[PDB]
């Protein structure tokens, strides 16, 4: 009940992923999803993890240009669809932007279970941990460990890595 | 439960009921999966920056790495399709029928 | 979900046949919906509206057999005066089997559906009275 | 006759047929000497003999 | 005199694309011999430009 | 699930030290007897693969065969002895260790019980 | 399964059809053997304009010679049945 | 809260630029001046019809740099951990590995693109 | 493609599958399954053609789908309680979420759809390497979470597996389809028994995957994939059919063949608990699975076929290279029950 902004924050979050699910040609896809990208950072920022909101944000901006360009290379149409173009995408996106106004309605009335268990709401500043102490930050600490703690990690990301480049090398190959 | 998780919960339902449900664009179903992963993402942060698990936070950096893994696979494969039919429908991957 | 094999099960066996067979046709409209949705979902019909057609079609079949079913159960055990036998429900079963001959329109559909599924109630009705569990808890 | 070489040569292959009969001869002592270490192991911690 | 063994017409029946041929699945064709399937003939559709005279 | 988590137990050990506290099988136990044939059947089926005089083929890998299949069993058959002898001392222990859950019921007499009878005709 | 077995009544129901769709073309003085000169009236370029008619109608290339010869009704639909081998 | 009056401040000035641009001069506007430009002509074809790509390949080896990024950013933070040695030999894996890759892209012809 | 890129490639996809074995943090066991969804891609492709690239795409949508669910089901359970150790799974709804992705992994019913398309798709050799090597990582996940298995829930699912072999094979002519659902039938017989005692379930596992290697490496031996040019196999390699017709039969669950032994111990092990109803239908079910096998064994073993003359040209030519172990697998396969005791050495 303060500002809302996380809540607003996440249900522009769920706008954005009903907007891209519709599915209403992938270029308008790849606009959904950066929405739902920046919003995301922004939802992430707020709780403390600035780093973490940052990189998801970056490498989502990579990824969708690189969608648009094989979006327009092999995925187009002499007429792409938009959210108003055609009965089946509008229907998806209105019945996503109901179910989602529902389910707030629901939960915000009263303190109901839907699929998991009862929520409470109430503002999620309540949950936080009034912790008064750092010359750092536990994010940034958390995230460097993955090179003193995290060997394992590190070694089978980097083969995973360069597996990947040899097996996309490979299936494109082509003959 | 807070809300906001409430709210990325029903995103990734969203996304895989997206996924599941097929149009005509193998793209749009590569998008669908790409939200799956950025809802997963958040989840995650939004957990591990709760509750001050500090060793976790390079979890979600990792899970990003595959992510992008899928996306370069899938990405690969499309292009494969698009040689063979001119277009990413998925009604053209209808061989193994019989 | 389940609640509606509560709600059928709730009942006594040979009293309030009513409610039992509206039980009964509960059960049926429910299966009916699922085995539709499958059949939608695996083999589309073409057109929406003759996919609703074929899902009151399925719908009204089942639930018209769980409705005779349970009330030709209720009304044998309770005119029998002979609860926990599964003659009635065997009796019930052949019913439920009949309807279904009566609604795809064939006899060789309605003795053998008959047959089958009065073996199959009078079955369940042994298994209720016996204790048998189909799936098994794991004691051992 | 053949008029190929018969790549499995009319002899036989000596270093084959030698590291063959070799394994075999070390596995069948291996196995004689191991019986004969848990016979006394079961029988000195047994009280036996 | 001699024990039956099975002609031709009795292997055709195994021959099919599925077992139990149906309405629906006659018109089914049993995959290549070797599998695969023949190029499909394409248009490459190029892009037309004007270049000039403005 | 039954013994997968049990105290003290070396996780890829496959003969734990207490197993040499039991009697090694015979070298002429018949199982091992049954896993020497069917070294000799992989030997004969790969003569006969091969399209080679299925007897008398190779005599050096058939031996081989042989002997590798022995070899394999023999150890076989000792992890297998000693998974049932340390099933009986647990569920022995815990018969002892449990009296309650097994107790010696009274003794009865065919004199005393009354069985009824069911006449054949 | 595919289109039905087409039998020559249907052949011809859709040729007359297409001829009664036809502007040029007085639908009560068309008859089966009615000559597309000298009974109708046209000349060889309407003749290529029905034949194109029928091209795209029963979905098959037409060509030139052996439908240039193609002069009433009752030859195309001749024509048509030897196509698709319809006895019926 | 000071970054959100910022980003709307922005955006707002951006948008009432272009209404002033749409709403102040006198627009005039028939068929033949909204027409897709050419150079002289009209088009053949449409805007809308598929561009072929020929650096997909390096596309989608940008993805997979691009997450190498990633994880190479926390590396100053990283630099002061007790134990240098480790981290010093888990970057350079890193790095050799990402080298690596892109040697073997090179080598066999995958960064020339489709001819 | 060259040969060390294929020895790297398959080597990576053993290395997922024993990151998935030796992991004890969920989020490794995501990662090896990762790796080996991502180095299996390219083997299922590396005989290029469409219906190659059509399996490729249709497996790693599958496998995709099942990692997001996978994925999230982890991260449920990590929300209700901070543990990352692959343990009881304190969350019944994640453990339903996982129950499904593994399922869909696996190919059980009703998640077997792509099962059989992507084994037609592919070749003999990835066919063998689907049908055997995939099934260890899911079910080794699986034996490591039983404790929270939801009986209903798996034995409904391996029920179905069942069922859905059973019938669809008896329709199949090609021997890669007939294969897909032998697999489904055996991964339900397979998860039937895993809330009860998952050694059963390695034994099952490890006697279906000799047979099925031994299964493969006779097709590939004959180089047949319909059931018509399996037919022709008796004019140039006899034994080669009479050992075909004796694994059939094993594979049918014939005693005293090996294939009895599995679903023996298996129905015993659910009569130890009540469970009387389910064994049965399932050993009338895998009669289903007996007859299409039987119908195999007619066609290319029992009865002999018309011939081309051509294959005379064939009679005067032996293999080339020759698949070891084969003659191994199927004398594991075949004859082994006697030996049936030794599976106390399997826990
Ligand atoms: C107490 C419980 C009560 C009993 C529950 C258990 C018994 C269930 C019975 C249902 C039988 C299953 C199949 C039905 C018949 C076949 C389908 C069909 O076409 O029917 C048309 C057939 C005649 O029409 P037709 O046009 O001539 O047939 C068309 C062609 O023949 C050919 O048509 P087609 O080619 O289009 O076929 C349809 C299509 C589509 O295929 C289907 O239809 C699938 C339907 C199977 C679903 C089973 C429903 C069970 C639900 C239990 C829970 C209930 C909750 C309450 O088939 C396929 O494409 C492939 C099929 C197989 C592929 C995989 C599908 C399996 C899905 C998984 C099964 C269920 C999963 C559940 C969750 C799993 C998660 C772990 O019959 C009907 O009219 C429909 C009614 C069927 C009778 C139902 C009897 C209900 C009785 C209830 C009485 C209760 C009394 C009170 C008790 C206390
Ligand atoms: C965390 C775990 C949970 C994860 C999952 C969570 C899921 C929830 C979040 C969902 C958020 C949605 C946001 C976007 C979704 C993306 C959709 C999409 O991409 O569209 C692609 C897809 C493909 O479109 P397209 O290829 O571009 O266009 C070509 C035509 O569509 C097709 O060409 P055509 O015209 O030639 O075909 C003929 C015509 C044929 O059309 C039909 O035949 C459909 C007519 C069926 C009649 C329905 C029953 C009527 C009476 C039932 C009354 C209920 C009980 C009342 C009492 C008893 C009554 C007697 O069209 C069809 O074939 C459509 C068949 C599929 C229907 C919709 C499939 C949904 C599931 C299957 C339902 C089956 C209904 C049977 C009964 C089920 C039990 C009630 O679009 C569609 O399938 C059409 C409808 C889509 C709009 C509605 C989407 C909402 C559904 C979401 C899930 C369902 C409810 C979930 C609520 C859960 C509670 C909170
Ligand atoms: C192990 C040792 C050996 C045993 C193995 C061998 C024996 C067992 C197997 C053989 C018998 C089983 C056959 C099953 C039924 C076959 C029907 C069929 O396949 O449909 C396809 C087949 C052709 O398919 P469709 O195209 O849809 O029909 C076109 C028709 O051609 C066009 O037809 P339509 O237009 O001309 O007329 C149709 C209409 C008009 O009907 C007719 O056309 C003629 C009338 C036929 C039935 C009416 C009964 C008249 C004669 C009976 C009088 C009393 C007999 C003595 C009984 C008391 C003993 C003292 O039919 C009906 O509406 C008949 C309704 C049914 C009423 C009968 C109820 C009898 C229940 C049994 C009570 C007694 C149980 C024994 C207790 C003994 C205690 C000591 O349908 C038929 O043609 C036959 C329909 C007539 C039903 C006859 C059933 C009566 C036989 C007794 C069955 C009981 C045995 C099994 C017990 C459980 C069964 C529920
Ligand atoms: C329970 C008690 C014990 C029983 C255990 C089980 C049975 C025994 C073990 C089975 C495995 C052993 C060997 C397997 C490979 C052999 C394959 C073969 O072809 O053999 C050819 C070979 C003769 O061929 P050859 O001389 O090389 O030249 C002729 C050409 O090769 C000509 O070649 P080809 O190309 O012209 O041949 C074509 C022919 C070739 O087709 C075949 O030969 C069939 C191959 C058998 C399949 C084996 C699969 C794995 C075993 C499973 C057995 C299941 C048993 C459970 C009950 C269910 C029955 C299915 O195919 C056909 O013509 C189509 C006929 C279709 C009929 C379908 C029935 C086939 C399945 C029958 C399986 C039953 C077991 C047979 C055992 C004996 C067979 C040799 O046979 C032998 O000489 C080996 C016999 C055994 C050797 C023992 C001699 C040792 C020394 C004797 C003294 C003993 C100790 C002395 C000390 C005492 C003090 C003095
Ligand atoms: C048809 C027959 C199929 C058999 C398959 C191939 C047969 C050869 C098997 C190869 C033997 C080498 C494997 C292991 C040897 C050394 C490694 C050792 O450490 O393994 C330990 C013990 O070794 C293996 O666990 C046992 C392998 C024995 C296989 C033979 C049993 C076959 C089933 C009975 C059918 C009869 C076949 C007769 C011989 C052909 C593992 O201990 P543990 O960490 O705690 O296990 C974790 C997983 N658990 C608890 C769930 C089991
Ligand atoms: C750079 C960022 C900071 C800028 C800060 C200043 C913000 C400026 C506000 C933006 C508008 C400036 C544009 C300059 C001229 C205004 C043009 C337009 O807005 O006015 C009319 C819009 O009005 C409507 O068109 C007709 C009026 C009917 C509606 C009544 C007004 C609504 C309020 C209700 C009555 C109250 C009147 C005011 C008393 C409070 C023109 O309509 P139209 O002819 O199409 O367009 C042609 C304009 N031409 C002629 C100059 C070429
Ligand atoms: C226990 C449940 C009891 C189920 C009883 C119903 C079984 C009836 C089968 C007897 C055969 C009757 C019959 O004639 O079948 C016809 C009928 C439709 O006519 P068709 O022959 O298919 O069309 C050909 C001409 N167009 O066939 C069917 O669809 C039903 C056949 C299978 C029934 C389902 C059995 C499933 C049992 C296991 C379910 C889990
Ligand atoms: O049915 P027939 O007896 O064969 O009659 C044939 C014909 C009527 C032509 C008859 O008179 C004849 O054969 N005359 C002999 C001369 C001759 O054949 N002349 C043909 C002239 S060819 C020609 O001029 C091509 C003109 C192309 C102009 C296209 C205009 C496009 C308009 C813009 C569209 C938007």
């Amino acid at each position: 009940m303060t500002m809302y902004i996380a809540f607003i924050l996440s249900t522009i979050f769920v706008i954005g992923f009903v907007g891209f699910s519709s599915k209403p040609s992938p270029i308008y896809g790849g606009l959904g999803l950066i929405v739902s990208g920046g919003v995301g950072c922004g939802i992430v920022l707020n709780f403390g993890g600035s780093f973490l909101g940052l990189m998801v944000f970056l490498i989502y901006l990579g990824g969708m240009l690189v969608v648009f360009g094989y979006t327009t290379a092999m995925a187009t149409e002499m007429y792409p669809e938009v959210w108003v173009s055609n009965k089946t995408v509008f229907g998806a996106f209105v019945s996503g932007l109901m179910m989602e106004f529902c389910m707030v309605y629901y939960a915000l009335k009263e303190e109901e279970v839907e699929i998991i268990f009862k929520f409470n709401g109430l503002g999620d500043w309540v949950i936080y941990d009034t912790g008064d102490s750092g010359f750092f930050s536990e994010e940034a600490m958390g995230i460097a460990a993955l090179y003193s703690y995290g060997t394992w990690l590190v070694i089978v990301t980097g083969w995973s890595l360069l597996i990947g480049v040899v097996v996309i090398m490979e299936i494109t190959r082509g003959n | 439960m807070p809300l906001v998780y409430m709210n990325i919960i029903m995103a990734f339902a969203i996304a895989l009921a997206g996924l599941l449900m097929y149009r005509s664009h193998l793209m749009s179903s590569l998008l669908c999966l790409e939200g799956m992963m950025l809802s997963l993402f958040i989840m995650s942060t939004l957990i591990i920056l709760n509750t001050h698990f500090t060793l976790a936070n390079m979890m979600p950096i990792i899970l990003l790495v595959f992510a992008a893994c899928e996306a370069a696979l899938g990405l690969s494969l499309l292009v494969m399709v698009s040689n063979t039919y001119g277009t990413d429908y998925v009604q053209n991957l209808n061989l193994l029928q019989c | 979900a389940k609640t509606l094999l509560h709600k059928y099960s709730d009942i006594p066996e040979g009293t309030e046949c009513h409610r039992k067979a509206y039980a009964s046709t509960s059960i049926g409209g429910a299966t009916g919906l699922i085995v539709s949705a499958y059949s939608i979902a695996l083999k589309p019909p073409a057109s929406f509206l003759e996919g609703v057609a074929r899902t009151g079609r399925y719908t009204f079949t089942s639930a018209a057999i769980g409705a005779i079913f349970g009330l030709t159960s209720c009304i044998s055990a309770q005119v029998r005066e002979k609860p926990d036998d599964p003659l009635n429900y065997f009796i019930g079963g052949c019913a439920g089997g009949l309807t279904l001959g009566a609604r795809t329109r064939s006899y060789g559909i309605g003795a053998a559906a008959c047959a089958y599924m009065g073996l199959t109630a009078a079955l369940v009705k042994m298994g209720q009275l016996e204790g048998w569990q189909v799936f098994a808890e794991p004691k051992v | 006759k053949f008029y190929i070489r018969e790549p499995p040569h009319g002899s036989p292959d000596w270093l084959k047929v030698g590291l063959t009969l070799g394994t075999s001869v070390f596995l069948w002592i291996y196995l004689i000497k191991q019986h004969k270490e848990d016979v006394l192991e079961y029988k000195r911690r047994n009280g036996l003999e | 005199a001699r024990q039956w063994q099975p002609d031709v017409e009795w292997a055709e029946q195994f021959g099919g694309a599925v077992m139990y041929p149906t309405k629906e699945t006659a018109h089914w064709k049993p995959p290549p011999w070797n599998d695969v399937d023949p190029p499909k003939d394409t248009l490459v559709s190029n892009l037309t430009l004007n270049f000039g005279p403005q | 699930t039954m013994m997968s988590g049990r105290p003290g137990r070396v996780p890829l050990q496959f003969l734990p030290n207490e197993a040499r506290s039991l009697p090694p099988p015979k070298l002429t136990d018949p199982r091992l007897v049954y896993m020497g044939f069917l070294g000799y059947c992989s030997g004969l089926i790969d003569n006969a693969i091969r399209r080679r005089p299925v007897v008398s083929a190779g005599l050096h890998r058939q031996l081989l065969y042989v002997t590798s299949f022995v070899f394999f069993g023999y150890y076989l058959l000792k992890r297998q002895d000693y998974m049932y002898a340390l099933r009986d001392h647990d569920m022995f222990a815990y018969v002892k260790s449990h009296p309650e859950d097994f107790p010696e019921k009274d003794k009865k007499t065919y004199g005393e019980i009354l069985e009824e009878f069911h006449p054949v005709r | 399964s595919d289109a039905p077995p087409l039998t020559l009544e249907a052949i011809k129901d859709r040729v007359l059809y297409v001829l009664k769709l036809y502007d040029k073309i007085d639908p009560e003085k068309l008859s089966v053997n009615s000559h597309f000169m000298k009974d109708l009236g046209l000349d060889s370029l309407d003749q290529v304009e029905i034949i194109m008619a029928m091209e795209d109608e029963f979905g098959f290339e037409i060509p030139d010679i052996d439908a240039e010869k193609l002069m009433c009704p009752q030859e195309i639909v001749d024509y048509i049945a030897d196509k698709k081998d319809v006895y019926e | 809260m000071n970054i959100m009056l910022t980003l709307l401040t922005n955006v707002t000035l951006a948008s009432l630029l272009v209404l002033i641009a749409f709403w102040l001069p006198q627009l005039n506007a028939y068929s033949e001046k909204t027409s897709p430009y050419e150079c002289g002509f009209d088009p053949m074809g449409s805007a809308r019809l598929p561009f072929s790509m020929k650096f997909f390949l390096v596309a989608i080896t940008f993805l997979l740099f691009d997450l190498e990024i990633a994880l190479l950013l926390p590396l100053p933070w990283a630099s002061q951990t007790n134990n240098l040695k480790t981290m010093l030999t888990m970057a350079l894996f890193l790095l050799i590995l990402l080298a690596a890759s892109l040697a073997y892209e090179w080598t066999q012809k995958g960064l020339e693109w489709a001819e | 493609m060259n040969p060390i890129i294929y020895t790297t490639l398959i080597m990576t996809v053993m290395s997922g599958t024993m990151l998935v074995m030796i992991s004890s943090h969920w989020l490794l066991i995501w990662i090896g399954f990762e790796m080996n969804l991502l180095a299996m891609i390219p083997v299922l492709m590396k005989n290029f053609n469409p219906r190659a690239t059509e399996a490729a795409t249709k497996y790693f949508l599958t496998q995709a789908t099942a990692s997001m669910m996978l994925m999230m089901a982890i991260i449920i359970n990590l929300l209700y309680s901070g543990q990352w150790t692959i343990t009881k799974m304190f969350n019944p709804v994640a453990m339903t979420m996982m129950t499904m992705a593994l399922a869909m992994k696996l190919g059980l019913s009703p998640f077997h759809f792509w099962v059989p398309e992507v084994t037609q798709g592919i070749s003999l050799q990835a066919g063998l390497l689907l049908l055997t090597w995939q099934k260890l990582a899911p079910l080794s996940v699986l034996c490591q979470i039983s404790q929270s298995i939801n009986p209903n829930l798996m034995l409904t699912m391996a029920m179905l597996s069942i069922l859905i072999g059973g019938w669809g094979g008896l329709n199949q002519t090609q021997l890669r389809k007939i294969m897909a659902y032998s697999s489904i039938a055996h991964m339900g017989w397979m998860t039937a028994v895993l809330p009860y005692n998952t050694t059963m379930t390695i034994l099952n596992l490890l006697i279906y995957i000799t047979m099925t290697l031994a299964m493969f490496m006779l097709l590939i031996h004959s180089s047949a994939t319909t059931t018509l040019s399996l037919s022709h196999t008796w004019n140039k390699m006899p034994v080669i059919t009479s050992l075909m017709m004796v694994t059939l039969l094993s594979m049918g669950g014939l005693p005293p063949l090996s294939g009895f032994m599995p679903k023996w111990m298996i129905i015993q092990e659910m009569t130890k608990n009540e469970s009387i109803i389910m064994p049965t239908l399932m050993a009338m079910t895998a009669l289903l699975n007996l007859y299409f096998y039987m119908r195999l064994a007619y066609s290319s073993s029992l009865t002999m076929f018309p011939s081309t003359n051509n294959m005379k040209m064939k009679w005067q030519f032996e293999h080339t290279k020759q698949m070891k172990l084969l003659p191994t697998m199927i004398v594991l396969s075949t004859l082994v029950l006697p030996m049936t005791p030794a599976l106390s050495s399997l826990n």
